[PDB]
RNA sequence: AGAUACCGUCGUAGUUCCGACCAUAAACGAUGCCGACCGGCGAUGCGGCGGCGUUAUUCCCAUGACCCGCCGGGCAGCUUCCGGGAAACCAAAGUCUUUGGGUUCCGGGGGGAGUAUGGUUGCAAAGCUGAAACUUAAAGGAAUUGACGGAAGGGCACCACC
């Protein structure tokens, strides 16, 4: 992950990022979040530095692929923005999603019927995914959060830093890290690019639906 | 119990600020404990300035306004229904209403 | 009769496949079922009910009265439970209160005063605990001394399987609830003082979610 | 104002332990801050630090491990017998098993247990266990 | 008994010890 | 935790926090051992053998687990000295 | 006031969720199916169920329904949401970056790329909401 | 105590001396009012004469005449 | 009902100034002073330092007005499982049974009582100092649930109204 080529940085992951924009972070800093970004620009925007974003994806990956049993990576969002790229993850890694309305007790109340209990949390926002971290505390669940430089690293245990707000940049990063889990199992080579398009993962406006709708006849 | 933080009123480093004499009664409150409201308001309501649009000597008359600064004591303020009691968590809420 | 699992740990717990709970608290696991401590200990879990406390809420037509029961449970060799249960009748506050101590019992680390000869028999370190206002402090005691003590936290160490122990409470004891708490939370943080016995750089174990991690995928659902 | 140097130097890294810091700056240093702190190192209690001299009293860096529970300074700096120094590390120490009472003797800034071997007694400094 | 009054009541009853005690002065 | 004899006579030996070397209770349920995987350095795959970081709950809490996973995974030759 | 209490809703959910295929839009066939599928001990309530059945098969033609689910769920949040466009929003001949964007890709390996367009500053430097 | 210093002896003291006086059972025990007050005299029993028999009111919510004697 | 009240019309002392007294207030942050350490964030006041750019002196300099940050001291604020506390709550009311940085004042159940008495200060009013006999099982603090309100808002009924 560190100080070999093999999981190195490439070209077309740089492209990939720029124009999804994960480089590009929130107006507001955490002081837990100073150490993942290069420089503030002029017109206060913080600029996230992509080489700690990538080592922070190589360690998740990692975090990911160690879990023995795939089925037991439950994969959260409650925002809209994530709601496909986590279901579409689930696809790839066989991971557990679940898409909006995370039901408080779901790791702690037996009772209930959605009673998950798995090895490793991945959360797209700590702040709209404020609940799943808080039940993290009361069962011992290890959590991956896509970070913001706003998002508070309360209670989460590896940060990747993102712009986690954008419709494209957080379909990607659930992209590139499904990728590279993938990768890091052995399933798919390095040498070619990936047969699934990083597009799929993004989230589409309701009106952008009808819009494809209209422009496919 | 201590039920306010700032206890009410709106000096932090004074120990003295001046009493204000209450509009509504004559009640001596000090400036910063006093409820103040600023009513800028129409010398007519909505009857009388259809009538003096059209008995105006002038063309397009721009109606003046009458420009009070009300001050409170808070039992007259609560009575006349300026302020009003609020739960302990959404007292603490210093937003004016909408 | 036959118990039935619902939770990933119980079901390891059944199957003889994680074989003793200091295996559990080594990972630090959430016990929410019952018959795991039913299971390990037991044999040698006793049972004494420390309080039948009758409390009240003032309602339109008289008053609700509910009985909170504390139970202290522990085998009188290494592990102490202390549950407290709020119900409409006695007997199903006393039921109650024994599930929630089983499900709370926490080992307990015990030391040596000076000579370190045959087994241990006292508190390994002064270790206070509170809730409340109630402070109670336990001190390590020669062998023979006994558990010098109120007759509550005497009864919860009896039933530590402390021999030895000078105690020294602080603030309104007479409140059962927060006492038997106070010394309950004592001797919970006997295992989570960092003595130098516990300096040798910790060996990570295989968990047991990750050990019977391909057992679990078709033992259940 | 400032009157025990020693006093602010232990409750700082106290502090610094009780917060999980990995090393702590102590601001004015001395030579019984030195001693104090080579004594809680020779016991494994804190790894190697390093005092930084500007011409001045210096600044230490201290590199904590999490092996210690407390670090406090006794003040006054009573004056303890041998018969006495039992009656200190019996209401100043958790446990008889470890747990030390640094005292400045004649021989020098020690533990309890070094002062009972050399057979001298001297003002009690603080304690760490 | 408002405690302000208590110690009006107190002052007058203390003003008119002091003005019995000194009429055998 | 010998006796006088030498035999180990606590019942279990606790974990102890990667980051602060705090031990870590029966009931702190806020903790996590997490397992982070090994690379074939010539090929980019998992091996089969893994590192294992344990961190208790009070540093979980106080926003720190991750910079603390960050330095152990940097010093352990996982995350580039670079970073 | 022809408000379904509970009793009706769950038993017509149900009644949809697991017999979707035997519904329509009628109100006296599906009464009919009610009548098979399920042993309901009232009459009264035997229309209700098949009643409010109705209405929620008309609300499925229209859109998914919160409180039920449908076999594929259904051939657009399970076919559609595998859409895939000709070329990606994100493969862009020209890539607008910041000047301190080029600067952390000029401290990466990646200090000179072919696509993209170095931009001028952003001047004035006023991107805050005014107090009050 | 609030002044630790090592030689602060007669201040530590002398306070206590001067505080010990707000204890009610030690300054009922240590002036002289409470004994020349006490009509036995700072004695466990005494005799005395009976002069008459006296029923006295129970404080009140128990309500019966305990019969006492004036001596 | 009375109304040596609240309301109203008058209205002396006083209210204002100078000179002397007086020395008390819910004189409050009901929180003594000095020192160290222990999260974050946005503001604001003062002084200094650096920085794209707008703007005035137009003729530029350098100063003002803004904007963006940094530092120190200040009145504060928001947030937080630092931690504390009976709790309300508190970045201090934390670093406390794992108890010791320095130091002053002061409390010891409720009453009796800030009374009596002596001293002292004052023109006086009164201030400071200040008990006891006797009496009593509670007085009190915080919070919870109810009940109640001549507090605020919402809802319902021809045993309410229109």
């Amino acid at each position: 992950s560190g100080a070999l080529d093999v999981l190195q940085m490439k070209e077309e992951d740089v492209l990939k990022f720029l124009a999804a924009g994960t480089h590009l972070g929130g107006t507001n800093l955490d002081f837990q979040m100073e150490q993942y970004i290069y420089k503030r620009k002029s017109d206060g925007i913080y600029i996230i530095n992509l080489k700690r974003t990538w080592e922070k994806l190589l360690l998740a990956a990692r975090a990911i692929v160690a879990i023995e049993n795939p089925a037991d990576v439950s994969v959260i969002s409650s925002r809209n923005t994530g709601q496909r790229a986590v279901l579409k993850f689930a696809a790839a890694t066989g991971a557990t999603p679940i898409a909006g309305r995370f039901t408080p007790g779901t790791f702690t109340n037996q009772i209930q019927a959605a009673f998950r209990e798995p090895r490793l949390l991945v959360v797209t926002d700590p702040q709209a995914d404020h609940q799943p971290l808080m039940e993290a505390s009361y069962v011992n669940l290890p959590t991956i959060a896509l970070c913001n430089t706003d998002s508070p690293l309360h209670y989460v245990d590896i940060a990747i830093p993102c712009n986690n707000k954008g419709a494209h940049s957080v379909g990607l990063m659930w992209w590139m890290l499904a990728q590279e889990v993938l990768r890091m199992r052995g399933t798919i080579s390095r040498e070619h690019p990936w047969e699934v398009m990083p597009d799929l993962y993004f989230y589409r406006d309701p009106e952008e639906i009808e819009k494809e709708e209209q422009a496919a006849a | 119990t201590k039920k306010r933080r700032n206890n009410g009123r709106a000096k932090k480093g004074r120990g003295h600020v001046q009493p204000i004499r209450c509009t509504n009664c004559a009640c001596c409150v000090p400036k910063d404990k006093a409820i103040k409201k600023f009513v800028i308001r129409n010398i007519v309501e909505a009857a009388a300035v259809r009538d003096i649009s059209e008995v105006s000597v002038f063309d397009a008359y721009v109606l003046p306004k009458l420009y009070v600064k009300l001050h409170y004591c808070v039992s007259c303020a609560i009575h006349s229904k300026v302020v009003r009691n609020r739960s302990r968590e959404a007292r603490k809420d210093r937003t004016p209403p909408p | 009769k036959e118990w039935l699992p619902v939770t990933k740990l119980g079901r390891l717990v059944k199957d003889m496949k994680i074989k003793s709970l200091e295996e559990i608290y080594l990972f630090s696991l959430p016990i929410k079922e019952s018959e795991i401590i039913d299971f390990c200990l037991g044999a040698a879990l006793k049972d004494e009910v420390l309080k039948i406390m009758p409390v009240q809420k003032q309602t339109r037509a008289g008053q609700r009265t509910r009985f909170k029961a504390f139970v202290a449970i522990g085998d009188y060799n290494g592990h102490v439970g202390l549950g407290l249960k709020c119900s409409k009748e006695v007997a199903t506050a006393i039921r109650g209160a024994i599930i929630l101590a089983k499900l709370s019992i926490v080992p307990v680390r015990r030391g040596y005063w000076g000579n370190k000869i045959g087994k241990p028999h006292t508190v390994p370190c002064k270790v206070t605990g509170r809730c409340g206002s109630v402070l109670v402090r336990l001190i390590p005691a020669p062998r023979g001394t006994g558990i010098v003590s109120a007759p509550v936290p005497k009864k919860l160490l009896l039933m530590a399987g402390i021999d030895d122990c000078y105690t020294s409470a602080r603030g309104c004891t007479a409140t059962l609830g927060n006492f038997a708490k106070a010394t309950f939370d004592a001797i919970s943080k006997t295992y989570s003082y960092l003595t130098p016995d516990l300096w040798k750089e910790t060996v990570f174990t295989k968990s047991p979610y990750q050990e019977f991690t391909n057992h679990l995928m078709k033992t259940h659902t | 104002v400032r009157m025990n140097v020693l006093a602010d130097a232990l409750k700082s890294i106290n502090n610094a332990e009780k917060r999980g810091k990995r090393q702590v700056l102590i601001r004015p240093c001395s030579k019984v801050i030195v001693r104090f702190l080579t004594v809680m190192m020779k016991h494994g209690y804190i790894g190697e630090f390093e005092i930084i001299d500007d011409h001045r009293a210096g600044k230490i860096v201290v590199n904590l491990t999490g092996r210690l529970n407390k670090c406090g300074v006794i003040s006054p700096r009573f004056d303890v017998q041998l018969k006495d120094l039992e009656k200190w590390q019996n209401n100043l120490l958790p446990s008889r098993q470890f747990g030390f009472i640094v005292l400045t003797t004649s021989a020098g800034i020690m533990d309890h247990e070094e002062a009972r071997r050399k057979h001298t007694g001297g003002k009690i400094l603080g304690f760490f266990f | 008994m408002r405690a302000k009054w208590r110690k009006k009541r107190m002052r007058r009853l203390k003003r008119k010890r002091r003005k019995m005690r000194q009429r055998s002065k | 935790m010998q006796s006088n004899a030498g035999e180990f006579v606590d019942l279990y030996v606790p974990r102890k926090c990667s980051a602060s070397n705090r031990i870590i209770g029966a009931k702190d349920h806020a903790s996590i051992p997490m397992n982070v995987a090994e690379v074939d350095k010539v090929t980019g795959r998992f091996n089969g053998q893994s590192k294992t970081y344990a961190i208790c709950g009070a540093i979980r809490r106080m926003g720190e687990s991750d910079d603390s996973i960050l330095r152990l995974a940097k010093s352990h030759g996982i995350v580039s000295q670079n970073f | 006031g022809r408000v379904r209490t509970k009793t009706v809703k769950k038993a017509a959910r149900v009644i949809i969720e697991k017999y979707y295929t035997r519904l329509g839009n009628d109100f006296h066939t599906n009464k009919r199916v009610c009548e098979e599928i399920a042993i309901i001990p009232s009459k009264k309530l035997r229309n209700k169920i098949a009643g409010y059945v109705t209405h929620l098969m008309k609300r499925i033609q229209r859109g998914p329904v919160r409180g039920i689910s449908i076999k594929l769920q259904e051939e657009e949040r399970e076919r559609r949401d595998n859409y895939v466009p000709e070329v990606s929003a994100l493969d862009q001949e020209i890539i607008e970056v910041d000047p301190d964007t080029k600067e952390m890709l000029k401290l990466l390996d990646f200090g000179s790329l072919s696509n993209l367009q170095v931009t001028q500053p952003t001047v004035g430097m006023n991107f805050k909401t005014p107090r009050g | 105590g609030k002044c630790r210093g090592l030689r602060t002896a007669r201040k530590l003291r002398s306070h206590r001396r001067d505080q010990k006086w707000h204890d009610k059972q030690y300054k009922k025990a240590h002036l002289g009012t409470a004994l020349k007050a006490n009509p036995f005299g700072g004695a466990s029993h005494a005799k005395g004469i009976v002069l008459e028999k006296v029923g006295v009111e129970a404080k009140q919510p128990n309500s019966a005449i305990r019969k006492c004697v004036r001596v």
